[PDB]
């Protein structure tokens, strides 16, 4: 018979990394 | 600037790794004969090297280029090193090899890990990493199960409880009974002296085999005779033996490297010698962490970034390896001469003929202990 | 007849956060 | 019957990662 349909979609990605601390203050 | 080819037998990539991986071994044998002067070292380091590589997938670039450069792998080029190595451990651990060894990374209990890092570890290592739970005699008794498994019983079970504070321990088991490749006849083995220095003296049964055939090296430098005995599925045992009856080894054991190690397998000469070796049955259960952590690899022990394993700051905390080692007069059959009596101090090495690796290593100063 | 595939792989993750706020004076 | 499929297609990239923190004071 013919092959089957592709599967369904991936799940979403992980979540970001937090971002860097901010520079010195004034 | 133009230089002679390398050794062919080096130039194969399995053979190259096996070197690498075996000069690691040879190192952390120099550390652990080193720390301790008497007493037989019986050691199996390719467990614990495999062990170490595998670890190096889950490291990001800084640490994994540490765990390369005390692996030898900075020397290789290269590009599925991993793969070769899935390659070298299925060669030297096939059933004629009659070579056991298995390595198992230990995890903190309730650690999440990237399974970016479980499935090349699982392709090219063959093993599963292990969460412990946390209860401590349920943990040891998964791993003296896993040990029990791998080594088919025959290693003895941890009594000890692994430590409180775990966050990546590492194992490395392996167990050798080779096949001697022309029989030792057991009618003919019998109590003589093993000379522990020159004046003490222990009894202990030595095989025997008065018209033995052998590939043999006298080293003049090393003042050493150097002998070779084949063994089943294409391996052999070069051991080394001084001239004068001595437990200092230190100038054999300074120059053991795979490349002298094989540069003695091209120069021995087949002879026929009175040879004589004992019997050698012996087992270690031991924590080789701090002869690692001045193997240049302290910084695995104090914030290593294992980023690829997982985001928790994870730390190498531990190695252990147990390793047991036997030979007897078994063998496959019946296939002037000189004296080779191994009743004195001596080292034996027992290598792998196809890839040239490291698989046992040993310092026999007693086969009494 | 056929059955359907596998779910695909999971997406790529997420950008970074941004750099934080500067400190104080 | 026939074979299994494809692979589905791979999923979006995730959240993008929260702010960072207030960076260290100054005199």
């Amino acid at each position: 018979g013919p092959p089957g349909p592709p599967g369904p979609p991936g799940l979403k990605g992980h979540n970001g990394l937090p971002g860097p601390p901010g520079p010195p203050g004034p | 600037e133009p230089v002679e080819e390398e050794d062919p037998f080096f130039k194969v990539p399995v053979n190259k790794l096996a070197a690498a991986v075996s000069n690691f071994g040879y190192d952390l044998y120099r550390l652990r004969s080193s720390a301790s002067p008497t007493g037989n070292v019986l050691l199996s380091p390719l467990s614990v090297a495999t062990a170490l590589s595998a670890l190096s997938l889950g490291a990001e670039h800084r640490t994994e280029s540490v765990i390369h450069r005390a692996l030898y792998y900075d020397l290789i080029t290269n590009p599925d090193i991993h793969s070769t190595y899935k390659e070298l451990l299925a060669s030297v651990t096939a059933p004629e090899k009659n070579l056991k060894s298995a390595s198992r990374i230990v995890f903190e209990r309730k650690l999440r890990v990237k399974s970016s890092f479980v499935a090349p570890l699982e392709k090219s290592y063959g093993t599963r990493p292990r969460i412990l739970t946390g209860n401590p005699r349920v943990d040891l008794q998964e791993i003296n199960n896993w040990v029990q498994a791998q080594m088919k019983g025959k290693i003895a079970r941890s009594t000890r409880e692994m430590p409180s504070a775990l966050s990546i321990l590492l194992l490395g088991v392996a167990y050798f009974k080779g096949q001697w490749v022309t029989k030792f006849d057991s009618r003919k083995t019998t109590l003589q002296d093993f000379h522990l220095d020159e004046d003490r003296t222990v009894r202990v049964p030595m095989m025997s085999d008065p018209k033995a055939i052998l590939r043999y090296g006298l080293d003049s430098d090393l003042n050493c005779k150097i002998a070779q005995l084949p063994l089943t599925g294409s391996m052999s045992i070069i051991f080394f033996l001084p001239l004068t009856v001595t437990q200092n080894l230190t100038m054999i054991e300074e120059s053991l490297t795979s490349e002298f190690i094989h540069d003695i397998d091209r120069e021995l000469k087949t002879i026929q010698a009175v040879l004589t070796v004992p019997k050698l049955k012996l087992s270690f259960e031991g924590e080789l962490t701090k002869s690692l952590q001045d193997m240049k690899l302290q910084s695995l022990f104090e914030s290593p970034d294992f980023s690829k394993i997982t985001g928790k700051p994870v730390k190498l905390t531990q190695v252990e390896h147990r390793a047991a080692f036997e030979w007897n007069e078994e063998g496959a059959g019946s296939s002037f001469p000189l004296d080779y009596h191994l009743n004195q101090p001596f080292l034996f090495v027992l290598r792998d003929t196809d890839t040239g690796a490291l698989l046992f290593i040993g310092r026999i100063l007693d086969p009494s202990s | 007849p056929g059955p359907p595939g596998p779910p695909g792989p999971k997406g790529h993750r997420g950008f970074s956060g941004l750099p934080g706020p500067p400190g104080p004076p």
